[PDB]
């Protein structure tokens, strides 16, 4: 049924982009809405074939009443157990919650770091006793491959009426 | 304003007052994380139509891994700029930084959401399916965005350069002023003596930044912009399937109800080459809008290691002015930083000298500039004026009083010499 | 990663490159050689064209991308160039720009297709508490540091460098003076060692 108040002459309803939102009812002349199915990515989250064969399935913005099954901000979690511990998160599934595999594939809502507080007073100094030397390692990309593709070898195909 | 300030070769002019000042700077992180579907697009959920888009080969294909490459980047961007820190420092439960109130800026325990009281305002002044065109949800939560920057903040009030260089250490903020000032080149006897006045201007300096962020209608155009932009690319995608692109009507859906299959392949085939040829034009403007994000996200990256993290050296980078810190705020789709510098004030004139002559040896300053009121030769430090009596204690002795020009006559005052009498 | 992903890219992005050669693009045959024996030359171009702007779309498209990858490399070329120049000759100040602790020089190390840095920084551990203070009376004098910090163990003030342990007996070339001790909030007395 339409929510919008309509006249008892346009048939046909136009959001945006040629689509028809509402459609009138030709004979009880009552005009309704006209919504398509609701629609839905599907995410496949997997630990690799290497490891094992299961599947943690999530669907894109869709509550999990339309569709172990966990609701998430993004959609809703098939086939992973939810757990309230936070660790730092292995696949980034989004709006704060990662899955990983460990009774196989469990969500977490991960954990920024470890939690850490320091008291200071206002004549209190820590100065260091000794020093820690280590070696990081940093890796740049400097260069790229020099591709070169002959234009004509492709559309032409060495063929003189082409 | 046209200036032109005397010049001569024997004339210095040394401040006597300084200004804190706080400037603010906005930097955009990362966009919309979009996506797009060729078949419910291109096609229109048609399984007459998606067997036409199977002769254009894998253009498609490509086509959301291009949209994809700039989406899992928008995550990326975000954890460069803000997961430096290993450990999640907490605030200290006692306020008592010596006259710095930090509340302006501080977590603020009340509703939830739990951001500053500059955040707030800041996430006010900024502020789907379909078809086909979806928004994901970005991996980090402003709830989790807004502990990054309470934890870099709630630190660096307290320890100083030492995140960056392994465990953090305590260093009461009173004496942490005095480290600043000393990389300017300012002695720390300035900080203690003027602890109160400092305060005060500190205070003051930030007092105003929420009173011009809200005075000012449009303080957050570098972030909006990016806003106004993604969106604009997105309505115009959108209002492309209203044109025909050379066919018989603009929607495809009416077209196999009164065409036959031999000849509505002729006619949909304009629309197919149309539309996803209108679909790859977004794909390379998003491309190219990307690379101009990330150089973005990349110049905050270094402007939060280099500007909060520590005391930079680069002149005009981390404010404008002599650098000491930069607080971090949070943004919805960026950073923003509180530049702490100084600004020298109340100018004053003196003459200068490059040397005094004592029992024909040079004596040139170890640090700081010779100066005279105008009867008596004086060393003070560059950028703050505090005669001392000129003694061997602050200059050296070099070469011999006939090969550099300008000397002064005056005599050094020896400390030793009244010890022994 | 960083070195294997942009050998990846290049050959997957010319990998499906060459794939689109076998798309139809609404002709007969996506062959060319098969069109030309079948089709008589008047109504032979009406499809090659189908071909013709098929396969320079896909081209034109490539290319673009090709431009734009290159530009994330010289930006990370640049940045490359940037390091060798300033923490390889020489030692930056800079905080984090040569790995996360205070700088002290790094050895460049090639790579295919990139460069690989060892940079040797430090990193304090095993502190120790103290109190402190930022100032000491003496004779109605104040007595700042020159460079270090004022250090108690409870008992004694002594000077400390900031980043180790150079406990000297306070004395008058470790500090300098500067005006009456009145103005100092949270001064401690001590007296300074005269070495005269
Ligand atoms: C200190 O700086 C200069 C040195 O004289 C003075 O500036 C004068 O006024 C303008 C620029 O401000 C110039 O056109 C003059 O040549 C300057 N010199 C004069 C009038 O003698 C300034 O007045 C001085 N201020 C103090 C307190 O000494
Ligand atoms: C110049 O230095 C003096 C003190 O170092 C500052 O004068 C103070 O100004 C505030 C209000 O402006 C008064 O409440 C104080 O009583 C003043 N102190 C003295 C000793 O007079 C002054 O703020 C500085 N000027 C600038 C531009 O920073
Ligand atoms: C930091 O902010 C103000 C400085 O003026 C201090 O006083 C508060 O001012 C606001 C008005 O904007 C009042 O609503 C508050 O009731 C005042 N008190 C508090 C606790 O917020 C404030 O005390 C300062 N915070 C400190 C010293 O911790
Ligand atoms: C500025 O130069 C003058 C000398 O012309 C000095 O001021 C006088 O210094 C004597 C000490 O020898 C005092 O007894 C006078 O009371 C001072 N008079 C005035 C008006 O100040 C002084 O050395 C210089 N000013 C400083 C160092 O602040
Ligand atoms: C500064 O001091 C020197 C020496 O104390 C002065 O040199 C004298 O200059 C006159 C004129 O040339 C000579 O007659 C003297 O013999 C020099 N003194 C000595 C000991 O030889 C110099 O003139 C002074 N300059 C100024 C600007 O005061
Ligand atoms: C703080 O450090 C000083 C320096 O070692 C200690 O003073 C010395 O302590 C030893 C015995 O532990 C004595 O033999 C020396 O005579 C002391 N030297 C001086 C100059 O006093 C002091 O004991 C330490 N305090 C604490 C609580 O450990
Ligand atoms: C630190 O400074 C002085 C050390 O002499 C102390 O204050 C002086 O001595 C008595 C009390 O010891 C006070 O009544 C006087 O006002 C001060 N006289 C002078 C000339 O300064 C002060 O008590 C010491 N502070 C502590 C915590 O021991
Ligand atoms: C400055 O200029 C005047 C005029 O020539 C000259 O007498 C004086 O020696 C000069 N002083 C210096 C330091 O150049
Ligand atoms: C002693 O050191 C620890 C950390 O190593 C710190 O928690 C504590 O506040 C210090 N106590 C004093 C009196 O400095
Ligand atoms: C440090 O803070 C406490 C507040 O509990 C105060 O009593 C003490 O005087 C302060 N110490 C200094 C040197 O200001």
């Amino acid at each position: 049924e339409s929510n919008k108040k309509f006249l008892p002459f346009q048939q046909f309803g136009r959001d945006i982009a040629d689509t028809t939102d509402a459609v009138r009812d030709p004979q009880t002349l009552e005009i309704l809405d006209i919504t398509p199915c609701s629609f839905g990515g599907v995410s496949v989250i997997t630990p690799g074939t290497n490891t094992s064969n299961q599947v943690a399935v999530l669907y894109q913005d869709v509550n999990c009443t339309e569709v172990n099954v966990f609701q998430t901000r993004a959609g809703c979690l098939i086939g992973a157990e939810h757990v309230n511990n936070s660790y730092e998160c292995d696949i980034p599934i989004g709006a704060g919650i990662c899955a990983s595999y460990q009774q196989s594939i469990i969500a977490y809502t991960m954990s920024l770091g470890a939690e850490n507080s320091v008291a200071y007073s206002n004549n209190s100094i820590a100065i260091p006793t000794n020093f820690t030397i280590s070696v990081t390692t940093e890796i740049l990309p400097v260069s790229m491959t020099k591709t070169s593709v002959d234009c004509t070898m492709y559309i032409c195909g060495d063929s003189t009426e082409c | 304003a046209e200036n032109s300030v005397a010049y001569s070769n024997n004339s210095i002019a040394i401040p006597t007052n300084f200004t804190i000042s706080v400037t603010t700077e906005i930097l955009p992180v990362s966009m919309t994380k979009t996506s797009v579907d060729c078949t419910m697009y291109i096609c229109g959920d048609s399984t007459e139509c998606s067997n036409l888009l199977l002769q254009y080969g894998s253009f498609c294909t490509q086509l959301n891994r291009a949209l994809t490459g700039i989406a899992v980047e928008q995550d990326k961007n975000t954890q460069e700029v803000f997961a430096q820190v290993k450990q999640i420092y907490k605030t200290p439960p006692i306020k008592d930084f010596g006259g710095f109130n930090f509340s302006q800026i501080l977590p603020d325990p009340s509703k939830p959401s739990k951001r500053s009281f500059i955040e707030d305002l800041l996430f006010n002044k900024v502020t789907q399916k379909f078809n086909g065109l979806t928004v994901l949800p970005p991996l980090l939560t402003d709830e989790m965005i807004a502990q990054y920057t309470s934890a870099l903040l709630a630190g660096t009030i307290t320890s100083g350069w030492t995140f960056g260089a392994g465990a953090a250490l305590q260093i009461p903020f009173a004496m942490q002023m005095a480290y600043r000032f000393n990389g300017i080149g300012v002695t720390q006897n300035v900080l203690y003596e003027n602890q109160k006045l400092i305060a005060n201007q500190f205070n003051s300096a930030i007092g105003k930044i929420q009173d011009s962020l809200s005075s000012t209608a449009s303080a957050l155009g570098k972030l909006q912009d990016v806003v106004n932009q993604n969106a604009q690319a997105l309505n115009t995608l959108v209002k492309q399937l209203s044109s025909n692109f050379g066919a018989i009507s603009s929607v495809l859906n009416d077209i196999l109800s009164r065409l036959d299959p031999p000849e509505a392949e002729v006619q949909i085939d304009r629309l197919i080459t149309g539309r996803l040829q209108s679909l790859q034009t977004y794909v390379t403007q998003q491309l190219i809008r990307a690379a101009e994000i990330r150089a973005s996200a990349n110049l905050a990256a270094t402007k939060m290691s280099e500007c909060v993290l520590g005391q930079s050296k680069r002149v005009d980078f981390c404010g404008k002015g002599y650098h000491l810190m930069s607080f971090p705020q949070s943004a919805p789709h960026g950073v923003v930083f509180l530049h702490v510098t100084y600004v020298p004030a109340q100018e004053k004139n003196f003459t200068t000298a490059p040397a005094i002559c004592h029992d024909g040896k040079a004596h040139f300053p170890r640090e700081g500039v010779f100066v005279s009121n105008g009867t008596h030769w004086f060393v003070t430090q560059r950028n703050f004026y505090e005669p001392q009596i000129i003694t061997t204690d602050n200059t050296f002795v070099s070469g011999n009083c006939d090969v550099v020009i300008g000397i002064v006559n005056n005599t050094v005052y020896d400390p030793l010499q009244p010890e022994l009498d």
